[PDB]
């Protein structure tokens, strides 16, 4: 079991971020690079050796996107969302995660 | 230039439209029988936008009043300053709509809308540069949905490129008038997201609790209802009717209100809301009125902005004030309450001001902006549309005039597609 | 002005009901808090009509008058008088209210004697000038020989806490109040003594902590206790900085560059934590909130992280550890760190608090008030606040006078000696000033149930021939020596009782017309 | 013997054309824009100076910057 406080979604920063599209092939470089971004996040999770993920409940941005949900199901990984921020003290003392 | 012809079509459109010109004739100082009573170019320059000057000094409002009822529009004939319009801007209808969408399109609309288009043509002769049209109607009305949906489609055959700023009175989730109100609300919006660009949402029955709690009215009526709606109508057309530093007409409002053209349902409102006795015992400052529009106490519709997220925020102030304090106050809310605003827009709240004070109030602001508050209201309309159509209740009232069972199926598929259209960024 | 009234909804009165409403409204304020004066006086319970009434029992006269909401115009002068007495010296707010009311009660007796009210004002100015010389000549200073000054400080806290709810706790709460100001070793800031109120246990279970207590417990995966640590606090932002450039966006051409920017954002947030741990610390206190990304960095290095203590909580940690705020981390040789011995977590009332045991240069305290109900904890906090404020000014002004009714008989004797050396116009006003000063030992004697007609008469006969330290003994109900029993008060507290009551009674007595305007929203 | 300058201009720092968007790409040019906003206002004050106009009158408001500049150069404004 691993407790993850990172949001497996599209890349966004705390500052205002925008994508400028001014080319025909630039629309292909937006969708295919977003799929290659979260695939490096799933393969970093899968090569660690965990099977149960506990994602903290995010409010500002989306914690687990629909693109990230499909890669974690093919890696045979049980994903649990909506873990509250006040409950992470009880989880890390019980299972022993960080 | 940039002339706008006003079309008040429907039973609820003429009641709002009767007090819509009472605010414009009082703020501009336009005499109904004289020439003018203005003071400078803040009021006398923008007369030609909404009025056509006749020979001699008499001003005529660019307004078309459409109604399928003789008795309803007779109050705007010789009532509260209703003798100032053109005589051909009083198109009566001897056959009532009967709160039916199919009757106003195929029976009443097949014989009247060729004559209603002639009134827009005669008004456009005095327009040197037509900016667009506005349309005030209702979803729970027969003429507002019959002569509001068919009129907005035939006007695109002659004006395909001009902008549109429709005003829609949404039905109430609290009380109901008839069981065909989910039928009339689904059919009118289904042809409204097709080729329009602006549509507001005003709930009249939701304002009865605002007048009872805030405006201190014991027994409200329709006369007290349309008073604060006219303050919301004048707040949007403030920089359009008065010059200033933050120049933003309807052409600049059509772009900076919607990032996407389909999700064009806004939530109008204004601030402050004072009674007739407690108004003079209250001071109005810049952070007082700017922080009141975001709460749920200043909404014109039965919605909840405390569980939603906005996309574009525009505010127009009334009075000579320092507009640099508006941007600094709203930027501090975007950092502590970032779940309610947009994360990639550095200036979400736009600024607008004029130098003309309103009637009664000293300072006043209006709230124009879209959010996900229309998403929770569109689910209740499709919920009532699902239970009535599955039993096929009262379908012979619609299919007997020219509709079919496949007409409601396509009206249900795309209206539920609009629910998933707002469900992406929620 | 009543005849042919030129007002709309406003009314007034001149010289008939003006002084009538002023004397009724001021005596009823003084007779209200009359039963709360002295070491045997009862307390009041303040309640509202509803809508979160929030009952708050108080014996101090300032907290009673600031919440009652008197509608009388002249009574608001005595209400505001007790507010200034709590803000300056923090004691004698009940004593200055009865004394200002007993002056106007004697001024009501001069109504039927046809005495001019300006003669009473000029007669009381000479009476107050003679009363300042009685307290100034009887003040006992304390310079060197500090073993008698610490005994004198316990007599100040023993006199203040005797008139409060802490009656049979003078063996404990006196040491909790004297040693709290004694651990300040400087200015009386009155904010380093953080009082924590917890339910459960009796008032004898309350204690003064040798270190410091805090909330917002140490992280998630961080150590709970580090021995011999270096405490470094901060007042900087940890995550989601948005650093001081309003109108700055990330305008890129592809989503692969957004992944490089957000990795560069987390590298600069990691580099900020790496500049913190170069000092060689084990604990971290931030005034702002600490998010999840720097929390993992402090937990991996074995460093504590206390997030969002208080705005004034980092000031108490800076006074109890001997460090600095250190909001910028770019010079490790110019940042002073704190010192401690144990940062273990203690449990007080089923709540884990962070105990900073064994801190160096600890000029801050933490009083852990434990009571039976919340009404006792709200009363014992105000009772300790009325005791710590006098000791914070006694260390700045070491002049003390003998209380317990002894100071008022010395003040009334100096007025009576000069009342016989004046002509008969102002001598009657000075005799009423001396009778009002003798009412303050009369209210204390009658609250216990003693014979107030004889004990004040014995105090007047004692002070007439010697006996400058003779006062009222409330223990047995007789006359005793105040220097032997050890019932003393501060000079600045007793001076503000005399001076503010004479100035407030000067304002109300000089009012001959009360013209009240038309109120708003009252019909 | 003073000279009076009658103006219809704003002597404030926040004089904006209400539609200007200064998009910058680097921090070396970002500081040059902030230095340019002060040099626009200070160039107008140098035109009022070196002319003898010790008394300045304007129907438009004047901020704290141009008020303190005339106090250092011993000039009056309104
Ligand atoms: N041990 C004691 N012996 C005699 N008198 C005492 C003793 N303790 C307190 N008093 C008297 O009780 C009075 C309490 O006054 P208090 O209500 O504390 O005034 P304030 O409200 O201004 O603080 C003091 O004036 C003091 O003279
Ligand atoms: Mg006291």
């Amino acid at each position: 079991i691993g407790l993850i406080q990172f949001c497996l979604s599209a890349p966004k920063t705390d500052m205002d971020n925008q994508i400028v599209v001014s080319d025909y092939a630039q629309m292909d470089r937006v969708l295919r690079e977003e799929r290659a971004y979260i695939l490096n996040l799933v393969k970093q999770i899968k090569k660690t050796g965990c099977n149960v993920l506990l994602i903290q409940k995010s409010i500002l941005r989306d914690a687990l996107s629909d693109l990230a949900l499909h890669f974690l199901n093919k890696m045979k990984i049980m994903v649990i969302k909506d873990i509250e921020r006040e409950d992470i003290e009880f989880i890390c003392k019980t299972i022993g995660t960080k | 230039m940039r002339e706008i012809v006003h079309i008040q079509a429907g039973q609820c459109g003429n009641q709002i439209g009767a007090k819509f010109w009472e605010v414009i004739s009082d703020e501009h100082g336009i005499d109904p029988t004289g020439t003018y009573h203005g003071d400078s170019d803040l009021q006398l320059d923008r007369i030609s936008v909404y009025y056509n000057e006749a020979t001699g000094g008499k001003y005529v409002p660019r307004a078309i009043l459409v109604d399928l009822e003789p008795g309803t529009m007779d109050s705007v004939r010789s009532g509260p300053f209703g003798q100032i319009f053109r005589p051909d801007n009083f198109v009566f209808g001897q056959s009532g709509a009967g709160n039916n969408w199919a009757k106003g399109h195929y029976t009443e609309g097949a014989e009247l809308v060729d004559s209603v288009l002639d009134v827009v043509r005669k008004e456009a002769e005095s327009c040197d540069c037509l900016q667009g049209f506005q349309l005030t109607h209702s979803l729970g009305g027969g003429t507002g949905s019959g002569m509001g949906t068919l009129l907005i489609s035939k006007i695109r055959e002659e004006y395909p490129d001009r902008i549109m700023n429709t005003f829609s009175v949404v039905p109430s989730p609290k009380v109901s008038d008839t069981v065909v109100e989910p039928y009339n609300a689904t059919l009118s919006v289904h042809q409204l997201v097709e080729n329009t660009d602006e549509t507001y949402c005003i709930d009249n029955e939701a304002l009865y609790d605002i007048c009872f709690r805030t405006l201190k009215l014991t027994t409200p009526t329709y006369g007290d209802l349309n008073h604060l709606v006219s303050a919301t109508m004048s707040g949007v057309t403030t920089c359009l009717r008065f010059p200033g530093q933050l120049n933003a007409d309807l052409r600049k409002l059509a772009v900076n209100m919607v990032p996407f053209p389909r999700l064009h349902f806004f939530m109008p409102g204004f601030a402050p809301l004072t009674s007739r006795g407690s108004q003079q015992y209250r001071a109005l400052t810049v952070p007082e009125l700017t922080q009141q529009v975001f709460d749920a106490k200043n909404m014109m519709a039965a919605c909840d902005p405390r569980h939603g997220r906005y996309l574009t925020v525009a505010a127009v102030f009334r009075g000579r004030m320092s507009m640099k304090e508006v941007d600094e106050q709203m930027l501090n809310v975007q950092n502590k309450n970032s779940s309610y605003f947009v994360e990639w827009i550095p200036n979400n709240v736009k600024t607008a001001v004029c130098d003309i004070p309103p009637r009664g109030l000293k300072m006043a602001v209006t709230f124009i902006g879209n959010s996900t508050a229309i998403q929770e209201l569109f689910k209740r309309i499709s919920e009532q549309f699902t239970a009535m159509f599955r039993r096929k209740a009262f379908l012979h009232w619609y299919t007997g005039e020219g509709m079919d069972e496949m007409e409601f199926t396509e009206a249900e598929s795309n209206m539920n597609d609009l629910v998933s259209e707002y469900q992406q960024y929620q | 002005a009543p005849v042919n009234i030129f007002k709309a909804g406003a009314d007034e009165e001149r010289a008939e009901t003006a002084r009538l409403t002023s004397f009724i409204g001021a005596i009823a304020i003084g007779d209200l808090v009359k039963s709360t004066l002295g070491p045997k006086g009862m307390d009041k319970i303040l309640l509202s009509s509803g809508r979160d009434a929030s009952l708050m029992v108080t014996n101090d006269g300032a907290t009673i008058l600031k919440n009652i909401g008197v509608d009388n115009p002249a009574a608001k002068v005595l209400v505001d008088m007790s507010r200034v007495q709590d803000d300056e010296v923090g004691d004698g707010t009940t004593s200055v209210t009865v004394l200002a009311a007993e002056l106007l009660r004697e001024a009501e007796s001069l109504i039927a004697k046809k005495i001019h009210p300006q003669t009473i004002i000029a007669g009381w100015r000479e009476a107050t000038k003679a009363a300042r010389e009685a307290l100034l000549s009887s003040a006992v200073d304390h310079g060197s020989d500090e073993v008698k000054f610490r005994q004198d400080l316990m007599n100040i806290a023993g006199t203040t806490l005797s008139s409060k709810l802490l009656t049979h706790h003078k063996d404990h709460f006196t040491k909790l109040a004297v040693e709290a100001v004694l651990r300040l070793k400087g200015s009386g800031n009155l904010e380093a003594i953080h009082i924590i109120k917890k339910l459960g246990g009796s008032l004898a279970d309350s204690y003064l902590d040798e270190g410091f207590l805090l909330d917002k417990k140490i992280g998630v995966n961080q150590p709970k206790r580090i021995e011999n640590a270096k405490i470094l606090i901060a007042n900087t932002g940890m995550d989601t900085d948005k650093i001081k450039i309003f109108g700055s966006r990330v305008r890129v051409d592809s989503t692969a560059k957004v992944a490089e920017i957000e990795h560069a954002e987390k590298e600069k947030m990691k580099e900020k934590v790496e500049r913190i741990l170069k000092h060689g610390i084990n604990c971290f206190i931030n005034r702002q909130l600490i998010y999840n990304y720097p929390e993992q960095l402090f937990g991996a290095a074995g460093v504590m992280a206390i997030e969002h203590a208080d705005f004034a909580g980092v000031e108490r940690l800076a006074l109890v550890t001997g460090g600095e705020i250190a909001s910028t981390f770019d010079h490790p040789e110019l940042v002073k760190l704190g010192s401690c011995k144990l940062i273990e977590e203690v449990m007080i009332g089923e709540d884990k608090l962070i105990h900073f045991s064994g801190v160096a240069l600890g000029e801050a305290c933490t009083i852990v008030l434990r009571g039976a109900t919340q009404q006792i904890l709200d009363e014992a906090e105000r009772s300790l606040h009325d005791a710590l404020c006098v000791l914070a000014q006694t260390v700045k002004d070491s002049r003390t006078v003998y209380g317990g009714g002894c100071s008022e008989m010395l003040m009334a004797h100096a007025v009576t000696q000069l009342a016989n050396r004046t002509p008969g116009k102002e001598a009657v006003a000075m005799e009423s000033y001396a009778k009002a000063l003798r009412m303050l030992p009369t209210i204390i004697a009658d609250n216990a149930g003693y014979d107030s007609a004889d004990l004040v008469a014995q105090l007047r006969a004692a002070h007439s021939e010697g006996n400058t330290t003779a006062g009222l003994d409330m223990r047995e109900g007789t006359i005793g020596d105040m220097a032997i029993l050890g019932i003393t008060e501060s000079f600045q507290v007793k001076r503000q009782v005399l001076l503010s009551a004479a100035e407030a009674a000067e304002v109300i007595l000089r009012v001959d017309n009360i013209i009240k305007a038309a109120p708003r929203k009252r019909v | 013997n003073p000279k009076i300058a009658l103006l219809n201009v704003e002597l404030e720092l926040k004089a904006e054309k209400d539609n200007a968007e200064i998009r910058v790409h680097t921090v070396e040019d970002y500081q040059a824009i902030v230095d340019a906003e002060w040099n626009i206002l200070y160039d107008k004050l140098e035109k009022i100076h070196h002319s003898g106009a010790k008394v300045v009158s304007s129907k438009l408001p004047i901020g704290d910057v141009a008020t303190q500049y005339f106090a250092d150069r011993d000039m009056f404004c309104a």
